[PDB]
């Protein structure tokens, strides 16, 4: 019981098969488990690199509203974030999308438009003539 | 690091973690793309506009103008719109499922007529304390949309006799029932409606005038789960015995405030009751004698409720405190016949009990209110 | 003393915040807590203890009148009443009663 | 995107020819779908549907008009291969299933299914074709060895039955509530019952004109037991009641008039073992013991 997952740029990551058993690798072994194994060949992941795959197995190892461990684990750069979102969507880790999409929503929540726009470097693709009609359309608080 | 490079599925999953106020007030002014994301059938098929007072009067024209799949309208505690403002939305109502409007007094039977004929699909009609809701509209509600599966008609003193029979002959898919102090409810409307659908699980007839002549015939069905027969008119004891002996599947039994009901029922309820989970006996005239049987002869129990008991045995309560393994639900209130040892020792002896005494639940409530 | 607790709860009640159980009389909403009305009126513990919901909505029969009703909660809280001779009869029970009230 | 679709089709075509390639490829095909979808997949769904339709159309020019006991081998083998490969393809297209199809149906909208249900519908239109009448006729002819035969190859029949149960209406009405035996009933069970009725009518008439009534009851009981057991090796649970009612109405309830006379003759010369058999046979009927109860 050891999948030999290889990262995008190339680094072999042996895991026990309950640690990396998520609905796109769990499903693969269910539909390709009838025949003989391929001598424990590496299963490359072309959309997950070797610095993000390290954290994905760190999060799945422990778990064999945003608790304390998940608050201190998700204390990475915004660039190290936004790729844990994509690497949990790619491999379909249903419990890592939840605790990560709350965090990105926890810095949108209760911060007014201006510093929300500043936090995520959003360029204001918004004029002022049509701002008077969008603030009157949501008048009902 | 660009957040807008994320696929729209991820952005919608992020935006679903914001309230409607946050989504329509802050995240809709950041840019064009966020405003277009925070406007979907995803976010506008579960309305829940309860207690929005004098802000939604004619606005209901825009919430359902291009929206096609409203299924969770909830305008409870409304005080602003009128019959016109609800019938305009009722005209379309594509596949509405769970219409709910409690305590909306200004609404009348016209809203019921509008909502009952323009959607042949429904699942929940939980209306509330709306007065002047006469029975003429519920007739057509049962005649046209015979797909409804759950009603709630408390505190509507105009549903005397025609309503139950009319949504009892046509409709058959009902699962739950709830009624309140509604007078002029005759017995000759439920006896006929007791053989068609035996799949009912929740039954509630508090403060109603249902005679036991229909309760006696309840032995037919053997799939009932929950009972709420509070303040009922002398239900048969042997019927309760038969339904508790045969129907092993039984979840709840309240039977509170009943005075002709005697001590025999609770004496015998511990003889064979193993799956019973809670008991609500408030102001019962128990003769402090069934405690020994309920402690010795009962091993599976986790919820116990002692009400306005004038007399009690402190020794027996202490014995049953350690007799069980997980029965820690002593919500004592106004128990004058109590000592000062249990409330002083069992608080620290068992750190897994919350208790309900006045001396304790005054600092705890303030502390939990201050923290949250 | 616990009367300090009662007075603090009373002042918190008289802000329309931290109120748990809501009483409805022909439209008037009178907010209060969960434990105290359970301790006061035996008609209320009946409708309360059977639920663990968030926000509660208990309605009272026409038999109970508002005019006597406001001082009922006051006497539940601080055990002090104000009353004159014109509005007495619908309260003359001296064991509260007034509700159902066969004890 | 044709840059994706060339290799995607080249991999799907070898998913269906069960060559059993490694996991480094069946994770490289999932990446094609993921990369395409996150670049929606309406035309991807169209290409998959067209591929499945053409695959079945070309597959089914073989194995046709090879009628008896040879449509069975064809149908069973091709059905199991198709079902396994379609489960694998659904596993590959899980992303399109989870995000586009789910968001697209979301109301009961018809014409758009998951990949497994899409393949099941396409194979049902493979059944909605001459390969559902000669497989059924050959199943009936193979069961029509009720007289004699031991190398009947039960696996040829039962598998066919399984197919007719899997092809129950998959078209997202609201949700799969329970058993969905509509195609099963309509395409097999009516003919099965109407054939067993004729077989047992002819057999009963022939045997009664060939032998007396005393040991016809033995045969009737044995045949009832045989029909009861046959529903457990060609197993579907909901046929036993109807088949039993057919068999009781044909074997008994049609020769009661001679049962009464044989009852009187058995009473005259006391054969107490035949009367028990008669009592059981006539008690299987509803309201049939009336004349026996008076003759006694």
């Amino acid at each position: 019981p050891s999948i030999k997952l290889q990262s995008s740029d190339g680094e072999i990551f042996e895991v026990d098969v309950e640690i990396a058993k998520q609905s796109t690798i769990k499903t693969m072994l269910e539909d390709l488990g009838m025949d003989d194994e391929g001598d424990d060949d590496p299963v490359p992941l072309p959309n997950v690199n070797a610095a993000i795959l390290k954290k994905v197995i760190q999060w799945c190892t422990h778990h064999k509203d945003i608790p304390v461990w998940d608050q201190e684990f998700l204390k990475v750069d915004q660039g190290t974030l936004f790729e844990l979102i994509l690497a949990a969507n790619y491999l379909d880790i249903k419990g890592l999308l939840d605790v990560t999409c709350k965090t990105v929503a926890n810095m949108i929540k209760g911060k007014t438009p201006e510093e929300i726009r500043k936090t995520f470097n959003i360029k204001n693709d918004f004029t002022e003539e049509e701002e008077a009609q969008v603030r009157k359309e949501n008048q009902w608080c | 690091p660009d957040i807008n490079q994320l696929p729209p599925s991820i952005l919608l999953k992020i935006f679903s973690n914001l309230s409607l106020d946050e989504r329509c007030l802050s995240a809709s002014l950041v840019c064009k793309y966020w405003r277009d994301l925070c406007l979907d059938f995803q976010f506008w098929k579960q309305l829940d506009l309860s207690s929005r007072q004098q802000v939604t009067d004619e606005l209901l024209e825009k919430i359902a103008s291009r929206s096609q799949n409203i299924i969770e309208i909830n305008i409870s505690d409304c005080r602003s719109m009128s019959d016109n403002g609800v019938c305009v939305l009722a005209f379309k109502c594509p596949g509405l499922l769970r219409y709910t409007a409690y305590r909306c007094k200004q609404l009348s039977d016209t809203s019921i007529i509008a909502v009952a004929s323009h959607c042949p699909l429904l699942q929940k009609v939980h209306v509330g304390n709306q007065d002047k809701l006469t029975d003429e509209g519920l007739k057509q509600l049962g005649s046209k949309c015979r797909e409804l599966k759950d009603i709630h008609f408390g505190q509507c003193y105009k549903i005397s006799d025609e309503g139950m029979i009319v949504i009892a002959k046509g409709c058959l898919k009902l699962q739950r029932i709830y009624m309140q102090e509604n007078k002029l409810v005759t017995d000759q409307s439920v006896k006929a409606f007791a053989e068609h659908c035996p799949e009912l699980q929740y039954v509630g007839f508090m403060g109603c005038s249902v005679t036991s002549k229909g309760v006696i015939h309840l032995t037919k069905l053997r799939n009932l789960s929950s009972l709420d027969l509070r303040h009922i008119t002398e239900l048969d004891n042997e019927t309760v015995m038969e339904i508790v002996k045969r129907c092993k599947n039984l979840s709840s039994l309240n039977l509170c405030l009943n005075w002709i009901i005697n001590d025999r029922c609770v004496e015998v309820i511990a003889k064979e009751g193993q799956n019973l989970k809670e008991l609500y006996l408030v102001s019962c005239k128990i003769t402090d004698y069934a405690l020994i049987a309920i402690g010795r002869y009962s091993m599976t129990i986790e919820t116990v409720d002692v009400g306005w008991c004038k007399e009690i045995t402190d020794q027996g309560a202490t014995l049953i405190a350690q007799s069980s393994k997980s029965l820690r639900y002593l919500g004592l209130m106004r128990c004058d016949k109590v000592n000062e040892v249990t409330v002083e020792q069992l608080v620290q002896q068992y750190p897994h009990i919350t208790f309900s005494t006045v001396l304790q639940d005054c600092k705890r409530t303030l502390e939990r209110a201050y923290q949250m | 003393h616990s009367t300090n607790v009662l007075l603090s709860l009373n002042d918190q009640r008289k802000k329309d915040v931290l109120c748990d159980v809501t009483i409805f009389v022909e439209g008037q909403r009178f907010r209060a807590h969960r434990s105290v009305l359970a301790a006061c009126s035996s008609y209320f513990h009946s409708r309360i203890v059977g639920q663990a919901d968030g926000e509660l909505n208990i309605t009272l029969p026409e038999e109970v009148t508002v005019k006597g009703f406001e001082p009922l909660i006051q006497f539940a809280y601080t055990a002090k009443l104000i009353l004159s001779k014109e509005n007495v009869d619908e309260v003359c029970k001296c064991v509260e009663f007034l509700s159902v009230h066969n004890i | 995107l044709d840059q994706i679709w060339d290799d995607l089709r080249a991999g799907i075509q070898q998913v269906y020819t069960r060559q059993s390639m490694a996991k480094s490829r069946y994770m490289e095909l999932y990446t094609h779908v993921y990369n395409y979808c996150t670049s929606v997949g309406l035309e991807l769904y169209k290409r998959l549907k067209e591929f499945l339709k053409n695959y079945l159309t070309n597959l089914l020019k073989d194995g046709e008009d090879l009628m008896d006991e040879s449509v069975l081998k064809f149908y069973t083998q091709q059905w199991e291969d198709y079902r396994f490969s379609s489960k694998v393809l659904n596993g590959i297209c899980a992303y399109l299933n989870r995000h586009w199809v789910r968001r697209e149906c979301d109301e009961g909208r018809k014409g758009i299914y998951e990949i497994y249900s899409l393949a099941l519908v396409t194979w049902r239109d493979c059944l909605f074709r001459p390969l559902n009448k000669q497989v059924t006729n050959a199943v009936l002819k193979l069961i029509e060895k009720e007289r004699n035969g031991e190398t009947i190859n039960t696996r040829l029949i039962s598998g066919v039955v399984q197919s007719y149960v899997e092809l129950g209406l998959n078209e997202d009405d609201a949700f799969a509530k329970g058993p969905t035996l509509t195609v099963y009933k309509e395409s097999f069970e009516s003919q099965f019952l109407a054939d067993t009725e004729r077989f047992y009518t002819r057999e009963s008439t022939e045997f009664l004109q060939q032998n007396p009534v005393t040991e016809y009851m033995k045969k009737a009981e044995a045949r009832l037991l045989e029909e009861q057991r046959r529903v457990q090796v060609y197993l579907h649970e909901s046929t036993q009641d109807e088949l039993a009612r057919k068999c009781e109405q044909v074997l008994i309830e049609k020769h009661l008039e001679i049962f009464h006379t044989e009852f009187q003759n058995l009473l005259d010369a006391d054969k107490n073992e035949d009367l028990g058999r008669m009592y059981n046979l006539v008690s299987r009927i509803q309201d049939g013991l009336g004349e026996l109860k008076k003759l006694l």
